[PDB]
């Protein structure tokens, strides 16, 4: 009949066909890692290869149909999807070239170790032994020396690979008619043919901007007190004015400083709402865990996996037998069959991980009603934000305090309250900068805005000025830290977890707003109270068939990110950090460094 | 195992007890096809079972106990011994 019933009739065809092709690679991806064999390796990609070719085929088989004369939004956001040309618009020689670099930052970037320069016995990768340097050891040689190792054993392999990808991948994202590939990533939020709920593609610059220009003062101050407690933790190392080494952060490079809160405690004399050991003395295994999880999800309203999960997916780590990946992913196999991956220990961590995974499934079945691209988030900004919405509401003191843990005849006042605050606000606060100070650095090599021969120079003037972090040791363009880096050389974005960071104290204001919570964000159990869980899925269904503009303002009711929420989550820590920066300096230099003091 | 096919393209509804069995190459207004022709596919696929998959993504067989209703005798209808006490019969 008409050009649009032929385009939904062909676009049926397409996802019918597409899902049992999905699921076959999407099983041939499990169980590659779920037990890592060369049968695995061989046949993981093998079925992916088959649904690649696959998908350029029916996009080249889509794209003849006409784009601008289809009425539906929610077809024309099929098309939209089919006409995506994708990574295979270049010269066939450069296409395979960007593919390689990609796969051989990928392998060297994970294959890398640190050598003991007088011992080459003592040879160590980064999962485990470079995250547990990088933490918990006190040791100033061997922090530095670990993370000095893991930049100068990669990172100078990874400098020409990510040299010549910079200018391979932005000539792609150019054919695909976007400024650069963060242009890309920007084009995943825009949003056309809705008549307000729009996206345009500098939006994103200019908002992360916005919002960033008012964490500069609470992540200076928060920063300002670690920098006190690291001085406390580490003596003559740090200047009381200056930045922070980043070997002294714990973690490689600056993302997550939730690891400084056993040396950036507040109150050293209060019981801890970290719950790891009272999980571990009350006899939990990996499946009371994920029952209880499961518990708290049916507490805030909805309901239980498919059969498939408590059926077939690993909870458990076998071992050495059967050897597995433990990162905890949230496996969407198609047809329904929806796993958890997770070598789980007993751990709160590991208990916010089950919530914030079983989470990642909650938005999979959510959107289980939707077609087949637009199975996914509405943007890749609301999938890690709704994981991350039942691990903040479920590390609540409330929340562990009748979980079974954490006596219930617990105190709520003020010690605790910011001792909580204040772990809590590690990760969040020290997770800001270098997420903007990333994007925008890879905005700048991306678009151009840094020269190819001044990418670790800018790199660390924007660690020392952004982030406030000097390196402990100088860094030439030999290196790419960067590139030394995981979500860049793999060929991922990462704004979609500054989004996240704003957008989970919105949504948790507006859950706790359903919650019908007094106080502030912190003591706020969205448990028992399924008004919270039920505005969640008032966004939760829908997908990318109304712009993330639409399910942002059908919770929070705004278009926009915004630094309030965050804000006022930290309001009474941040009367807190102006009691306690009074006798250090609130800022950083950039002129300080451990290797030109 | 994909070997239930079911039909799934066709020009409007089945009639009562329509049990359609001919595969044509369809085009959504008649127009003689031969696939992989545009707009040019088939009327029947695969459903897709795996036991690891979803509750409603499992096989289930069904019967349809249709009912038609007296076009001849008694077909299929449907009460214990008594002893010793003034009971009523209805035999064979």
């Amino acid at each position: 009949s008409t050009i649009e019933e032929q385009a939904k009739t062909f676009l049926d065809k397409f996802n019918h066909e597409a899902e049992d092709l999905f699921y076959q690679s999407s099983l041939a991806s499990w169980n590659y890692n779920t037990n890592i064999t060369e049968e695995n390796v061989q046949n993981m990609n093998n079925a992916g290869d088959k649904w690649s070719a696959f998908l350029k085929e029916q996009s080249t088989l889509a794209q003849m149909y006409p784009l601008q004369e289809i009425q539906n939004l929610t077809v024309k956001l099929q098309l939209q999807a089919l006409q995506q040309n994708g990574s295979s618009v270049l010269s066939e020689d450069k296409s395979k070239r960007l593919n390689t670099i990609l796969n051989t930052m990928s392998t060297i970037y994970s294959t890398g170790k640190v050598c003991n320069p007088d011992n080459p016995q003592e040879c160590l990768l980064l999962e485990p032994g470079l995250n547990e340097i990088m933490a918990n050891s006190l040791d100033y040689n061997e922090r530095l020396w670990a993370w000095e190792s893991w930049r100068s054993e990669v990172g100078k392999q990874l400098r020409p690979l990510y040299e010549e990808y910079v200018v391979l991948k932005n000539e792609m994202a150019r054919a695909n008619h976007y400024e650069d590939y963060g242009d890309y990533w920007r084009g995943d939020y825009e949003v056309n043919g809705v008549d307000g709920y729009d996206y345009s593609r500098g939006q994103l610059i200019e908002d992360v901007e916005h919002t960033f220009e008012e964490i500069k003062p609470l992540y200076e101050h928060l920063h300002a007190y670690v920098r006190a407690k690291l001085m406390n933790a580490y003596p003559s190392y740090i200047s009381p004015i200056g930045c922070l080494p980043a070997h002294l952060l714990g973690d490689m490079w600056g993302r997550f400083w939730t690891n400084l809160y056993s040396l950036t405690v507040p109150f050293g004399q209060k019981p801890n709402i970290d719950v790891t050991d009272a999980m571990v003395d009350q006899a939990w295994d990996a499946q009371r865990i994920f029952k209880e999880a499961e518990k708290f999800f049916v507490s805030v309203g909805l309901p239980n996996m498919t059969q498939g999960f408590w059926e077939n997916s690993m909870l458990t780590d076998p071992g050495n037998v059967q050897k597995a990946v433990c990162h905890p992913t949230a496996w969407d196999l198609g047809k329904g069959d929806f796993r958890i991956l997770m070598c789980t220990k007993v751990t709160m961590d590991d208990f916010l991980t089950a919530h914030h995974e079983m989470g990642h499934i909650q938005y999979d079945m959510a959107y289980a009603a939707q077609p087949f691209l637009l199975r996914n988030g509405a943007n890749e900004g609301f999938h890690e934000a709704v994981g991350e919405i039942m691990s903040l509401s479920a590390a609540t003191p409330k929340h562990l305090k009748s979980i079974g843990l954490l006596s219930p005849d617990f105190q709520e006042d003020n010690e605790t309250e910011i001792n909580f605050l204040l772990k809590q606000a590690l990760t969040i606060v020290g997770t800001l900068p270098f997420t903007y100070m990333l994007e925008k650095w890879r905005w700048m090599v991306f678009k151009g805005e840094i020269p190819k021969d001044q990418w670790m120079k800018k790199w660390w003037e924007m660690k020392r000025e952004i982030v406030g972090v000097v390196e402990p040791v100088p860094h030439d363009e030999t290196y790419c830290d960067p590139a030394s880096l995981f979500h860049v050389s793999n060929d991922y974005s990462f704004i979609r977890y500054y989004t996240r960071t704003l957008y989970q104290f919105q949504f948790q204001e507006a859950l706790c707003q359903a919650a019908k919570h007094e106080g502030p964000l912190h003591k706020c159990d969205i448990s028992n109270s399924t008004e919270a869980g039920q505005k969640l899925f008032n966004m939760l269904r829908l997908g990318k068939s109304e712009p993330w503009t639409l399910a942002l303002e059908n919770v929070v009711g705004a278009k926009n990110m915004n630094v309030r929420p965050l804000l006022n989550y930290f309001e009474p820590l941040f009367t807190w950090l102006k009691d306690q920066n009074k006798n250090s300096f609130v800022g950083w230099s950039t002129d300080w460094s451990p290797y030109a003091d | 195992n994909y070997n239930y096919k079911y039909r799934y393209l066709r020009h409007g509804k089945l009639r009562p007890f329509e049990r359609d069995i001919s595969n044509v190459p369809f085009s959504p207004d008649g127009k003689p096809c031969t696939p992989p022709a545009l707009n040019c596919y088939w009327p029947l696929n695969d459903y897709g079972f795996y036991t690891t998959t979803g509750i409603g993504y499992q096989p289930y067989r069904v019967v349809v106990l249709s009912f038609e209703l007296l076009n001849a005798p008694a077909t299929v209808c449907g009460t214990d011994l008594i002893k010793n006490q003034c009971v009523n019969f209805n035999f064979n």
